[PDB]
């Protein structure tokens, strides 16, 4: 539900009675991704695979999900800020990110 | 229950006022009734139960059948929420129907109120059409070159100098000051927030305006120049282009080099953008060639 992008029914989800019994460590994880996706962060969601690494390092198969997800969200940033830019600066552009040049070059050259 | 200070009833009045509403064909009571609608929800301030009841409150209403005179002092007590709890477009088609206001009541009140509000939604008028059109729509009227302002709409009216906003801090500051027209510039001040917000929102609307105006001619005022001229920092220009690139500056050039920008100089093809400046050059060369040339030989003939 969170792969078709709508972290207000991962609001609703966490929200009912019901399953929030079953809330522990892993759902964590999921508002953390969750709020970074309705965030619209990155480095932020880089903290959400960062602290809870340790419950997604028992993630499943669908971490290249998530992966995708997170690179998906990139790919948004990369046609946000260098679309007005025919010419700029990386770390002028990076700077909004925060983060290196090196995987950001990677992935846009890819 | 009002003054009980129990406002928990507020749902039940406003859930059995749907009920109440419909069903039946009431044209008195229901202008009565929906009173009620806004009545607690100030003490209640739910935005979604706005987006429940302007939604069916003004679904079939114009004008007729319905007085109580004080009709449109309810008017005004409809959309003033809707600018609380909406921003700035709400006014728009809101502040431009209580032109009647004066039609209906004495006028010398409505200086101050009605042709105080009556430039307020021409200026958040949206950029694209509403402004353009619009703006005739207050045009002539002999009681708007009455008001000081006058002149601040047409200086917000085209073609705008790029102009010092100090010029307009004594104007606002006097417009908050005089009693003898537009008192409400105080109301406009009137939340310890909202007018700041409708303050920099305003200053904020002037200083991209301008902008798309000058980014209309491709003059080059090479904004590192104009970050000068403007007194600002280029670091807020840069904000400035946030609100550009969401307003639209999507074809533009910038620099990694320079500073300076260009809003022109596409790839320019030939057969398509020089092939159309050809074109008419060509051929508006040859037509307006053409006619006065034949025309004079006619002026001529009146000379034997």
């Amino acid at each position: 539900k969170i792969m078709l992008n709508t972290p207000e029914d991962v609001q609703a989800l966490v929200s009912g009675k019901l399953a929030l019994r079953y809330a522990g460590r892993q759902t964590e994880a999921l508002k953390c991704v969750a709020q970074a996706s309705k965030n619209r962060s990155l480095a932020d969601f880089e903290k959400a695979l960062t602290d809870y690494r340790a419950e997604l390092r028992d993630d499943p198969i669908i971490s290249t999900h998530l992966a995708k997800l997170y690179d998906n969200l990139l790919e948004q940033n990369l046609i946000r800020v260098i679309e007005p830019f025919s010419r700029v600066q990386i770390e002028h552009i990076s700077s909004l990110i925060k983060l290196s040049k090196a995987d950001v070059e990677r992935k846009l050259s890819q | 229950k009002e003054q009980n200070g129990d406002v928990k009833e507020a749902a039940s009045i406003l859930q059995e006022l749907q009920v109440e509403t419909y069903g039946s064909m009431e044209k008195k009571e229901r202008v009565e009734f929906i009173l009620e609608q806004m009545r607690l929800c100030l003490a209640v301030k739910d935005y979604i139960r706005t987006q429940i009841i302007s939604k069916k409150i003004n679904t079939k209403f114009f004008q007729e059948e319905n007085t109580e005179k004080l009709k449109l002092k309810y008017y005004n007590l409809m959309i003033q929420l809707d600018q609380h709890e909406g921003s700035y477009l709400s006014i728009c088609k809101h502040y431009r129907a209580i032109y009647d206001t004066p039609c209906i009541q004495a006028e010398s009140e409505k200086w101050q109120q009605a042709l105080k509000s009556v430039v307020l939604y021409v200026i958040l008028a949206p950029f694209d059409n509403e402004q353009s059109d619009l703006v005739h729509r207050i045009s002539g009227d002999k009681k708007l070159e009455e008001i000081p302002k006058y002149k601040d709409l047409l200086k917000l009216f085209t073609t705008m100098e790029l102009m010092r906003w100090s010029t307009l801090v004594e104007d606002y500051g006097m417009e908050l000051r005089k009693g003898s027209l537009e008192s409400p510039a105080t109301d406009v001040f009137g939340s310890t927030e909202e007018g700041e917000k409708r303050w920099k929102d305003l200053k904020n609307r002037v200083v991209e305006h301008n902008i798309r105006i000058m980014a209309k001619y491709y003059t080059r005022i090479t904004m590192k120049r104009m970050a000068q001229l403007l007194d600002l920092s280029v670091d807020e220009s840069e904000a400035f282009l946030s609100n550009l690139v969401v307003n639209k500056t999507i074809f533009a050039k910038v620099d990694r080099l320079a500073g300076i920008i260009n809003f022109q100089r596409p790839k320019d093809p030939n057969n398509l953008l020089n092939d159309w400046s050809q074109k008419l050059n060509s051929l508006m060369s040859l037509v307006n060639k053409t006619t006065h040339l034949i025309a004079k030989e006619e002026m001529i003939h009146n000379l034997q």
